[PDB]
RNA sequence: GGCACCACCAGGAGUGGAGCCUGCGGCUUAAUUUGACUCAACACGGGGAAACUCACCAGGUCCAGACACAAUAAGGAUUGACAGAUUGAGAGCUCUUUCUUGAUUUUGUGGGUGGUGGUGCAUGGCCGUUCUUAGUUGGUGGAGUGAUUUGUCUGCUUAAUUGCGAUAACGAACGAGACCUUAACCUACUAAAUAGUGCUGCUAGCAUUUGCUGGUAUAGUCACUUCUUAGAGGGACUAUCGAUUUCAAGUCGAUGGAAGUUUGAGGCAAUAACAGGUCUGUGAUGCCCUUAGACGUUCUGGGCCGCACGCGCGCUACACUGACGGAGCCAGCGAGUAUAAGCCUUGGCCGAGAGGUCUGGGAAAUCUUGUGAAACUCCGUCGUGCUGGGGAUAGAGCAUUGUAAUUGUUGCUCUUCAACGAGGAAUUCCUAGUAAGCGCAAGUCAUCAGCUUGCGUUGAUUACGUCCCUGCCCUUUGUACACACCG
């Protein structure tokens, strides 16, 4: 078999950015529908994906 | 995922189950009276241990 | 919890401070008037183990056989309970254990 | 070794206060019994620390023998961020019997 | 020690040691905050 | 818990020689001889004899103590239901384990095979022994090996009496 | 010269001849991992391997690469990941996929660490062998310039350099012997409701004579220690008497004795030595190799069993001194568990069996257990026949263990019913409860014992001698060897 390499992180750079949205003089926008899971929370969101959404402190998916 | 394949196959009732108390080895393992040494520790430790050789 | 059948388990490897401590306390149940049964002999137990000499597989087949006894003795005593177990602690000998059962 | 930093933190509150830490030799046991962590984690963070002079380790019969070093309380005194009231338990000065 | 010395000069030397020592061992013998309180006052 | 008869004096053997291995590592450079565990009620208590008594309980015996706190925590025994003692061994020159320790710390400093061992057969007769045998093999600087007897005094080699003397 | 059943003699049982089990070589293989080659390699590495073991083969994961740096790095160094593709795999192994964790950590440098990788011809320790043969050594004295020698020996005797004796030796040490363990004796002590017994309470059956067999008995709050157990002792020292002998060491006969072969059997065991075997027992090791595409370690599957052949350790048998079928029915050595990870398992109940199930006992002289074992004995069937000897090979089916039985683990049922009609040249083991049968337990062990280590049941023939073969030791001798004839 050929050599095989090990799968290296993939940011975006500031992937943050994305999951808010600003409305001029407001308050927070919540774009990434956070997950309900006890576990995550605020903060956690899930993951437009595709014909699914993904959470990665508790690994679910919806829809 | 790997933390569900590695070190997965039973290892109970086997000779791999067991080792030796003083030098983690497989074979020559004596089991009688819940020793669990091997057999080449044993002689090493049969004085200390309380066996002794009279007959 | 007054006077008491009690028995009284003594095992050791070594015979000679078994036979001290069993002595000693027929002895301590002599002056004190008490009525006491032993010390009973019971069949010493004969711990054999067999190996092999070579500790790799070369040589003339030559075996080690280890040996271990154990020798147990039980006596009875007619005394309260709080008797008996000052008599053990006068009696206590590191290499012989003592278990009491009513 | 990636190990978190709070399960860190329990193999150093193990250390210190009773400066000596026993470990069996079985790299998937869940629990070390003393430390709520895996028991590899044990052996790997207390690889580090006696590799670096905070520790003796001693090895006999499958098992780890770790003793914190006199060095070893005055790092664990300011990396802990712990008062300096130290003595962690070995050190308790209560001296021997003659 | 492969030689008339060394051996020579070992034992003379080796018994000065023990000489030494038996009489500096047996004159030796003539001779001879806590830590969990600060964890809870967080109070 | 429950445990056989046969089985629970083998125990009580087993751990002495598990013990007793433990204290060779880590004490040999005191002149560890030999210990002796000695039960006793709610108390367990442990003699090992030592050369040199205070290596084993140095710094206000904080040596005897964070060691002790290591049986504790390895055998799963109460806090409280051990203790250990360090003992002086009278006649350093009469123990063959001291003896040994003791060529091990000359061997390792460089010092020349004849006069380590003169060193301990003139050393165990002055205690008193009747007799002393040295044997060492192995390799020194040359490829082959080798091995050299010093023996001394009177030397006995068969029987019961080797057991016991 | 001398000793010896790993030598013979007189003999017994055999093996080699057959089938099968197993080990070794060879062949084969993807791999069929490897060590060992006369005794002292070949049922040996406790090596009875389905996985593990595992070292081999075909593939697939992890770092469990500590630590000082340097780089990268919070505007994120990095780790875990549903779903689909991929994969043997519900391995985020990898790929699409955007979620998550947060300075633990990723890359380079040194430095490590780990190897059933190599070297037992680098070593420790251990073990086997010369060899358990009886040998080894120093003080003073004699001899010699000396290295050395005598002591340490012609003879007799012994298992023995062990003793008598001779004696330039005298007097001694290790080894041998003494010593330790075990087995056999003690109606003499010490006791035993976890051992046994007589009586006695209570109780059954049978003949009625008051007897004979039982059961019960942890209150009969009995008696006893012979049998059983084990601690303190006693007992054998070749004792007494006959023979022989240097009248010595001893040896052979009787008598007494439990024991009269060192009382039987073992355990320990000297001075040196071997390139003996093991780094595949060790978190014992030096060095070399490898160290992220690992030779580390782990998962899946296979292999160590593979088959035209030679060799070694063994088991069934070749029948009638026997097979079956019923009936009789006696040991000893031992082992045994808990919130487990499941021990020994009776008793009851199912099942032809194998086996299943429900309770109970036992951490044990208490229960399994009197382990009611097998050879064996009695009465029958068979009737010299490849037969009812023998039970391979194979077909079909039923259970157990285990994740997993296919290359049948093992057990059971029916059927099939092969070589073998006592084995050439050779060669092994053995002297009294010995050989031979015959089983049982413990180790390995989830399951599997044709293997070992022990134990007891039945129980002999023939020596109790020798140097003829073989091996070893001693003495004399030769030597150009001393790394010592592997010269
Ligand atoms: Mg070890
Ligand atoms: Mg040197
Ligand atoms: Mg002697
Ligand atoms: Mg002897
Ligand atoms: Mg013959
Ligand atoms: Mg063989
Ligand atoms: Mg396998
Ligand atoms: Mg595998
Ligand atoms: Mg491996
Ligand atoms: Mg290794
Ligand atoms: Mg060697
Ligand atoms: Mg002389
Ligand atoms: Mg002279
Ligand atoms: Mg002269
Ligand atoms: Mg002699
Ligand atoms: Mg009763
Ligand atoms: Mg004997
Ligand atoms: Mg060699
Ligand atoms: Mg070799
Ligand atoms: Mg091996
Ligand atoms: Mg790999
Ligand atoms: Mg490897
Ligand atoms: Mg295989
Ligand atoms: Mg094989
Ligand atoms: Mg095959
Ligand atoms: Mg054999
Ligand atoms: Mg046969
Ligand atoms: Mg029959
Ligand atoms: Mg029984
Ligand atoms: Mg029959
Ligand atoms: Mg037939
Ligand atoms: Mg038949
Ligand atoms: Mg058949
Ligand atoms: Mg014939
Ligand atoms: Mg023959
Ligand atoms: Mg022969
Ligand atoms: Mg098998
Ligand atoms: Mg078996
Ligand atoms: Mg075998
Ligand atoms: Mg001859
Ligand atoms: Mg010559
Ligand atoms: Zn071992």
């Amino acid at each position: 078999t050929p050599k095989k390499i090990k799968h290296k992180h993939r940011k975006h750079k500031l992937a943050v950015l994305t999951y808010y949205k600003v409305d001029n003089e407001g308050n927070v926008e919540r774009l990434r529908r956070e997950c309900p899971a006890p576990t995550c929370g605020a903060g956690i969101f899930m993951a437009n994906m595709k014909d699914r959404q993904y959470c990665g402190k508790c690994h679910l998916t919806l829809k | 995922a790997h933390e569900n394949v590695w070190f997965s196959h039973p290892r109970n009732f086997g000779k791999g189950s067991r080792q030796c108390r003083h030098c983690s080895s497989h074979s020559g393992l004596i089991r009688k009276y819940g020793l669990d040494l091997c057999r080449q520790c044993f002689r090493e430790k049969a004085a200390d241990i309380g066996f002794n050789k009279y007959r | 919890q007054q006077i008491h059948k009690i028995r009284i388990t003594l095992t050791s490897t070594k015979v000679k401070q078994l036979e001290n401590v069993s002595a000693n306390i027929i002895r301590n149940a002599a002056q004190y008037n008490i009525v006491k049964k032993g010390p009973v002999r019971m069949p010493t137990k004969v711990l054999k183990i067999t190996t092999r000499k070579t500790p790799n597989g070369e040589g003339s087949k030559t075996w080690d056989a280890y040996e271990m006894r154990i020798h147990k003795r039980v006596i009875d005593l007619q005394a309260p309970a709080s008797t008996v177990k000052r008599i053990t602690q006068i009696t206590i000998e590191p290499g012989v254990d003592v278990e009491v059962t009513i | 070794m990636l190990i978190p930093k709070e399960d860190r933190k329990k193999i150093h509150q193990y250390l210190f206060q009773e400066g000596v830490v026993v470990a069996k030799k079985d790299f998937n046991q869940p629990k070390h019994d003393e430390i709520d962590t895996r028991n590899l984690f044990v052996i790997k963070a207390l690889q580090s620390l006696t590799s670096k002079g905070y520790v003796k380790t001693q090895f006999s019969w499958q098992y780890y023998y770790y003793t914190l070093t006199d060095e070893g309380v005055e790092f664990l005194r300011t990396e802990l961020n712990i008062p300096e009231g130290i003595l962690p338990l070995t050190r308790l000065k209560n001296a021997p019997a003659e | 020690g492969q030689s008339d010395k060394r051996e020579l000069e070992g034992e003379v030397e080796g018994t000065e040691d023990a000489e030494a020592e038996l009489e500096a061992e047996a004159e030796e013998n003539d001779e001879s905050y806590l830590a969990e309180l600060e964890l809870s006052k967080q109070e | 818990a429950i445990l056989s008869k046969k089985k629970k004096l083998v125990a009580d053997g087993v751990f002495y020689a598990e013990l007793n291995e433990f204290f060779t590592r880590e004490l040999a450079e005191q002149g560890y001889a030999g210990v002796e565990v000695r039960k006793t009620p709610s108390k367990l208590e442990v003699i090992v004899k030592a050369s040199n008594t205070q290596g084993v309980l140095g710094e206000q015996g904080r040596r005897i103590h964070e060691l002790t706190s290591l049986i504790v925590k390895r055998f799963k025994l109460s806090p409280e239901g051990i203790a250990i003692y360090a003992e002086r061994v009278e006649e350093r020159g009469l123990s063959a384990a001291v003896q040994a320790e003791a060529l091990k710390a000359k061997l390792l400093s460089g010092l020349p095979i004849r006069r380590a061992a003169y060193g301990v057969l003139r050393f165990a007769m002055g205690a008193g022994a009747k007799g002393v045998e040295v044997v060492i093999s192995g390799k020194l600087r040359a490829a082959r090996a080798k091995s050299q007897k010093y023996a001394d005094g009177f030397m006995i080699h068969s029987g019961q009496p080797t057991r016991d003397f």
